[PDB]
């Protein structure tokens, strides 16, 4: 569960962020495909190669996911209803797939936050990012 | 990859009991039934709407014996799993987009029916073996993934 | 979440187990510790020799916690909570090992249901199995 | 585990410019803060209370720069890592009880911190050779556990 102290870290964190999510959610995408190419399986359709716009376009939706996550930390099983039901359903992402994300995720977001990206707030965007990814893999079966 | 000669015995020992057939069906059926997103892959085969659509789909049986058909062939292959199965690998990568978790369960269905079918004759060591086999497998698999 | 169809699986499963679930505890632990050996560094501390009676003794504690998570079915983080507060903050043993021991029970049952280990309810045990690893994993952070 | 020729360079480059024992204490830290079940090795080391208590614990940062020496000693044989780290590998096994899934969230940490450190340096191209190289640090020191 997201403590308080959570809370005020992934949205005190978050709001740094600030305009720059949509930019943060493509390169995580980019370090995802680098990283770990299995995730390339779930893409065959996309350019996956550096300045991709496919992967641009992309990365911006899932930043909004994220934004709307944390609008709604307190209640992410249903912000995220539709989101969980795609995954699940129409794409049938495996679930071992998300912490290769979430993991980019934060590597993007420590390559970003000098001030902000504390041990505290590091510990605290990791269980935000388990718990989106947990929302994520809810319906699955 | 380090099977032990004993390891090695019990493996080969056990599977000259094996139906490739029904395990092979058993093993691909229950995948997607248990872990139904693998079944994204396989929409061509028609129904697969409930357990019973799934497990008596003769399309997945026959997908099965052939999936466990190569896993056999590997077996002659222990002490290069990632030789034998370097064509595969490359395969379910570039041509047929499988992600290799998918194998890494497939694997774990295997022992679970292998478990059902030998009952006591399956025993924790012979399983051991087996746990060594399905992962190397699925390892060489993984291995040429790019 | 485990479905109504699942509860009624898991339940008639559990029911035909009966008095067998401490050996089949045992049965799991021993199948865990040969299969993946990361597992015994849990346990360094114990007798892991063959027949070892702490073995046994243990996998009775773990079968009885199943048998109660069955019964409670449909109120496992509290029937667990004690149980999910040891393995959190005493014993701390990485969420990763949860999945290995299900899957031994999972075999485990197999091994000892025939008639009952149909797909369907493969399907069912390995949720609920999950299911009482994510009430067990649910404090560790 | 294959490094390319320039993911080898790119790693050895940003290497140098590591201050291996500050990294380590920062990495070692930030595991026992972020994945604080961690902490179940450490109960000599005193006050892991809080994050402050776990981060600028004195033995905490001992620890890390020796855990940090050894990785970076390893650098230097990317194509035996599992040579390189097989004494080390039985030592966790054998005498610490150490689960090496241990070794992969370590591998992460340090992955977050090497990012926190060089910001925008720290590219996805130089990560992603980052990835392969903690992967094999920790797939070795897992290899001889039994
Ligand atoms: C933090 C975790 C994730 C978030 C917040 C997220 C969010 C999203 C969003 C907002 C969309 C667009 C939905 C729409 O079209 O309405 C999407 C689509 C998609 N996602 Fe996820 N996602 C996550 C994890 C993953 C992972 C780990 C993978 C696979 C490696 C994945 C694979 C896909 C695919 C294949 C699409 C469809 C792309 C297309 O063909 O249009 N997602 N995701
Ligand atoms: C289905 C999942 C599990 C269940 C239901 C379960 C249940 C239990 C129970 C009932 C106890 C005894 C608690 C007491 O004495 O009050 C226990 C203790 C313990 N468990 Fe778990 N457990 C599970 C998973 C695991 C896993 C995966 C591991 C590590 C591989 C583990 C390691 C331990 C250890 C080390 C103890 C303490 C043993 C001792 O020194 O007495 N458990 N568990
Ligand atoms: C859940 C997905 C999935 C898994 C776990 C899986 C697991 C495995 C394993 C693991 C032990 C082995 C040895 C294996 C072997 C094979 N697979 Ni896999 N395959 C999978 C999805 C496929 C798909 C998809 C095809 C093409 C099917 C078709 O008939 O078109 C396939 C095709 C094959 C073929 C046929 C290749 C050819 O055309 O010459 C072989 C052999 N395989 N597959
Ligand atoms: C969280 C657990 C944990 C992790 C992730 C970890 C990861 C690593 C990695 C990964 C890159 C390396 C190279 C490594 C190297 C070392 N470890 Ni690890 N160790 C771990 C727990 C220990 C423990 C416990 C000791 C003994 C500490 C003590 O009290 O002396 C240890 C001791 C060492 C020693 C000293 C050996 C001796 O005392 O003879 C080295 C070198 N290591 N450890």
């Amino acid at each position: 569960v997201l403590s308080p102290a959570d809370k005020t870290n992934v949205k005190a964190a978050w709001g740094k962020v600030g305009a720059h999510a949509g930019e943060y959610g493509a390169e995580a995408l980019e370090r995802m495909f680098l990283s770990f190419p299995t995730t390339k399986t779930y893409f065959p359709h996309f350019d996956l190669s550096h300045g991709s716009a496919q992967v641009k376009g992309h990365g911006k939706k899932v930043a909004d996911a994220l934004t709307n996550a944390v609008a709604h930390v307190d209640d992410m099983p249903n912000a995220l209803s539709a989101l969980s039901d795609l995954h699940a359903h129409k794409l049938r992402v495996d679930p071992v797939n998300f912490k290769l994300l979430s993991h980019c995720l934060l590597v993007t977001l420590a390559a970003h936050l000098p001030a902000e990206f504390t041990p505290a707030v590091h510990a605290s965007l990791d269980k935000f990012l388990a718990s989106v990814s947990t929302v994520l893999t809810s319906k699955y079966r | 990859v380090h099977l032990t000669p004993e390891e090695k015995s019990a493996v080969t020992a056990l599977w000259g009991k094996v139906n490739v057939d029904e395990v092979g069906g058993e093993a691909l059926g229950r995948l997607l039934v248990v872990y139904p997103w693998t079944q994204r892959f396989f929409e061509s085969f028609g129904d697969l709407s409930t357990p019973d659509a799934v497990m008596g789909n003769p399309k997945v049986k026959a997908h099965g014996k052939k999936v466990l058909g190569a896993f056999s062939d590997g077996l002659a292959h222990l002490d290069n799993l990632k030789g034998t199965f370097a064509t595969l690998s490359e395969l379910h990568c570039d041509k047929l987009h499988v992600d290799p978790e998918n194998f890494r369960l497939l694997g774990n269905v295997l022992v679970c029916v292998l478990a059902h079918h030998f009952g006591k004759e399956f025993t924790p060591p012979v399983q051991a073996a087996y746990q060594k086999v399905v992962a190397g497998v699925a390892n060489a698999l993984a291995h040429k993934y790019h």
